[PDB]
């Protein structure tokens, strides 16, 4: 029976070597989860039952696992994405008046549910507010005001410390910053420094989204390391 | 009209189950002697998984066990010698279930890909990829080398034919995402618990739901079947484990304590059915006396939450797999 | 009087280091790339508290080295080895933190347990080469009459060293690790401040200073005063008296006991200590 | 879809069910009869134990 034991030990050694190689490969890559709404525009972002996209930037491998279908209000599978580097959230900021409760309020509720999750008490969320151009068109020219669908907009004023675009209107900047603050309040209330939210204003034509995700992942890992050593 | 009839039928079921309650299980069982303190020490620790483990399944020989993790690998261990017999890479990194065929030739896995993959060990290529589930798979079991039962997140359980690769029959009428599944020793019946509190009993051959039990309050994360074949214990997220009886049609006992508030992820029974071993989200397992609902011991060797738990067919060993990627075999 | 405090120091050093080592060894969750360096540092401090400090206390109190000349040379070599190993392990931990913070994407590839073992072994081999090789081969032997009288007699032992060996040992042990640690910690402070400014700019609606202050202040206030006078007594023969030299050496020794209190404080280590005790 | 639910409830309405006392007695008898061959309940002797 010694020969069988020796052969099994040799097989174990080969499997262990393969496991070490695969461990290097696995630790090299970073995992991201795309959890936008169906209308928000996940297709536009992913263009640049489960869909996996492997994109690398600056010799760093990123894997974005976006769940397809599975249109269930209850999300039991979300506990699987407990070790992802970040959760990429895509929200349509131009849907403040669409009903198919409003779409923006549904996105707010979804973001609050993701933030206040026991398993996701450490995972940071990268926020993309897509369809900026449509939001600008609706706020500027449209006769439907965000105040009617969001009563708190009446008392809201634009922040003193802000970064308006080089060619951008005042009222639309007010609307954009209000929509950003709506998510930022939920971000700031619960998490006590373990995870943060990175709100980015994305347009359909913007191609720098990959760079934004790379920078946000770098900041996330830097902040995690700093908090681990009590430097932040 | 139809709703009123359904309400009347539900009231009739409640009244009929009330009339069968001759005496509580605790009243009968309090006379028999207690099990006493049970101490279990980790005999073997299996290392080699990178990410969290969800599922395990002891082989029929009680020597080989297969474990599934988010690494995209399906490692088959040898529990006696702590040696990895096989390490099967998987197409999809996300898996949530695994199974070991009774013959030992076949191994299955599944996850968020909605596809059940069946592997042929003795030949590690993919024997068949089973598609047809709308949602993620949660648990798989083997009836024989040709029939497999999968429970998915589309609120439907299905029975497949491996050679044909088609759903022979589909179990529908379930209102929640099925999370766990277990088979009877005679393989004639099986049970399934879902996100909705109700846990149903099915008939494999006919394909209809014979009975329904709704004692719980939260998601039914785990289910196990009593060795006698006339009972089954379910673990939910409300920090309660309950023992149901097929013949009585209602629960017999409730395993819970005020100290523990976390949900139960995995449950299993000992060979004699006296000890109900249940995993917990509070980082360690608990051993419950199934007869008196008195805890007999703990299994506090794990660092992360316990996602799977099993007992050998011979009953010699208990293996628990946690999210810390370490399989620990207790005895 | 002096015996009580030195005994307490020995007990504290040994107790802290053994707690750290057994917490790392017993619990699998505590085994990490940084924790391997922590274990190496704890081992250095433990061998310090076992051999270096009790023998020095006995030499001070008894006023005579009852042990043989070979044992005296061995004690001196072990002292140098332990000091330099501890300081270089602190430098390596600082470098590991700097690489983890500054380059987070490549930190996983740069640091590996197999590679961490190489780093620890290289540190200990450097410590051995700088401590055992010159002392055992008697290359640190001085030339003046006082050193000859002290080393010829086996009853008494005092540290008399060459200018070359003293300067080389000081540079290898403290000053180079001091420079490396100051640079890397100034950098990590800069990233901490930049991240704090970024958070303030994003969420308009101290800790790094305190942490780095403790980490650098204890090390500097423990070892810099000793190494300044170590250089000075060579530079000027009559500048530094023996009592001041020994007092500063023991002040540097106390750093070994203080070190776990600053390097092993964390929720995981606290939980492990509670479980053990 | 209510017709399917009411039909299923009617199918589940009429099953011959035994009293809880009989079922509990059967479970107790099964636990007592097979208690001897339970390595977990009664620790196996160190000899012939596969793991230790
Ligand atoms: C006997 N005391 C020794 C003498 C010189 C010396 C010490 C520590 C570290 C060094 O690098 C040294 O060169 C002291 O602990």
């Amino acid at each position: 029976q010694r020969n069988e034991e020796k052969a099994q030990r040799e097989a174990n050694k080969k499997i262990e070597k393969q496991l070490q190689k695969d461990k290097q490969v696995y630790r090299a890559t970073h995992r991201l989860l795309l959890l936008g709404a169906g209308e928000s525009g996940k297709s536009t972002i992913v263009k640049q039952g489960i869909f996996e996209t492997k994109f690398q930037v600056d010799k760093v491998n990123f894997h974005m696992f976006d769940v397809g279908g599975q249109r269930d209000e209850r999300r039991k599978w979300i506990q699987c994405f407990n070790d992802v580097t970040a959760i990429i959230f895509v929200v349509a900021s131009s849907s403040y008046n669409m009903v198919i409760t409003n779409r923006l309020q549904e996105a707010l509720n979804l973001f609050k549910s993701i933030w206040n999750n026991r398993w996701l008490r450490t995972i940071s969320v990268i926020l993309f507010l897509n369809k900026q151009d449509l939001l600008a068109e609706k706020v500027l020219a449209g006769k439907s005001k965000i105040e009617d669908y969001f009563p708190e907009f009446a008392r809201y004023t634009t922040p003193e410390d802000a970064t308006p675009e080089p060619g951008e209107d005042p009222r639309v900047t007010r609307a954009k910053y209000f929509i950003r603050d709506e998510f930022l309040r939920i971000s700031t209330a619960s998490g006590d420094g373990r995870h943060y939210c990175y709100p980015h204003f994305t347009c359909a034509v913007d191609t720098e989204n990959i760079r934004r995700v790379f920078n946000d992942c770098r900041d996330i890992i830097q902040r995690m390391h700093l908090r681990q050593y009590e430097l932040l | 009209q139809l709703r009123q009839e359904a309400e009347q039928l539900k009231n009739q079921i409640r009244d009929a189950r009330k009339a069968c309650a001759d005496a509580t299980l605790s009243q009968i069982t309090n006379n028999i002697d207690p099990v006493g303190r049970i101490q279990m020490r980790t005999r073997r620790t299996l290392r080699g998984h990178l990410a969290k483990i969800y599922a395990m399944h002891w082989g029929t020989d009680s020597r080989l066990l297969v474990s599934a993790s988010q690494d995209g690998k399906l490692i088959i261990w040898d529990s006696y010698t702590t040696n990895k017999v096989h390490a099967i890479p998987l197409r999809s990194s996300w898996v949530m279930t695994c199974a070991y065929a009774p013959s030992g030739n076949y191994v299955a896995c599944g996850g968020l890909d909605n596809i059940c993959s069946i592997y042929n060990l003795k030949t590690v290529r993919v024997s068949r990829e089973l598609a047809g589930h709308t949602g993620y798979l949660s648990c798989c079991r083997f009836l024989d080398d040709n029939q497999i039962v999968t429970s998915s997140g589309d609120t439907t359980c299905a029975l497949w034919d491996i050679e044909t690769g088609q759903q022979t029959t589909t179990f529908t009428g379930h209102t929640g995402d099925v999370m766990s599944l277990s088979l009877a020793p005679d393989t004639r019946l099986f049970v399934s618990g879902a996100c909705d509190a109700s846990a149903k009993l099915w008939d494999v051959r006919e394909g209809m739901c014979r009975q329904t039990f709704t004692g719980h309050e939260s998601d039914i994360n785990a289910i196990c079947f009593f060795p006698n074949g006339n009972a089954f214990a379910t673990g939910s997220d409300d920090a309660t484990c309950r023992l149901f009886d097929l013949r009585a049609d209602q629960e017999l006992m409730t395993y819970s304590h005020d100290n523990i508030i976390c949900g139960i992820t995995s449950v299993s029974f000992s060979k004699s059915g006296r000890l109900l071993l249940a995993g917990y989200d509070d980082f360690n397992c608990n051993v419950w006396d199934a007869l008196k609902a008195d805890r007999a011991g703990v299994l506090a060797g794990h660092d992360n939450r316990v996602s799977c738990l099993g007992v050998t067919d011979d009953g010699m060993a208990v293996a628990t797999g946690s999210w810390d990627s370490f399989l620990k075999i207790w005895n | 009087g002096m015996g009580i405090v030195m005994s307490l120091i020995v007990l504290a050093i040994v107790f802290g280091n053994v707690l750290v080592i057994t917490a790392i060894a017993k619990f699998e969750r505590l085994q990490t790339v940084t924790n391997y360096f922590i274990t190496s540092l704890a081992c250095a401090d433990l061998v310090m508290g076992l051999a270096v400090v009790p023998f020095g206390a006995a030499h001070i109190l008894t006023k005579t080295w009852t042990f043989g000349n070979f044992w005296c040379e061995f004690w001196t070599s072990i002292d140098v080895l332990c000091v330099t190993a501890s300081i270089e392990t602190l430098c390596v931990i600082a470098v590991d933190r700097y690489f983890a913070i500054t380059s987070p994407f490549k930190y996983q590839s740069l640091l590996t347990k197999n590679k961490a073992r190489v780093i620890i072994l290289m540190v200990w081999i450097v410590s051995g080469l700088t401590s055992f090789l010159p002392i055992q081969m008697h290359w640190y032997r001085a030339t003046h009459q006082e050193a000859i009288n002290c080393y010829a007699e086996e009853t008494c032992c005092d540290f008399f060293t060459n200018q070359a060996y003293a300067i080389a040992s000081s540079i290898v042990s403290f000053y180079v690790p001091l420079v490396i640690m100051v640079f890397v910690y100034s950098r990590v402070f800069q990233e901490a401040k930049r991240q704090l400014q970024k958070i303030d700019k994003s969420e308009g609606r101290h800790k790094a200073l305190k942490t780095l202050g403790i980490i650098m202040g204890t090390f500097t206030l423990c070892w810099l005063p000793f190494f300044i006078v170590n250089i000075v007594h060579v530079i000027q023969d009559n500048l530094i008296r023996k009592e001041v030299y020994i007092l500063l050496n023991w002040i540097g020794y106390v750093n070994s006991g203080f070190n776990p209190l600053i390097y092993c404080r964390s929720p995981d280590f606290r939980i492990a200590f509670q479980e053990l005790l | 879809q209510a017709r399917k639910l009411v039909e299923q409830l009617k199918m589940e309405a009429n099953i011959d069910r035994i009293k809880v006392s009989k079922a509990a007695a059967d479970l107790m008898a099964y636990c007592e009869a097979h208690a001897k061959e339970d390595p977990l309940l009664t620790p196996v002797p160190a000899s012939e134990n596969p793991f230790r």
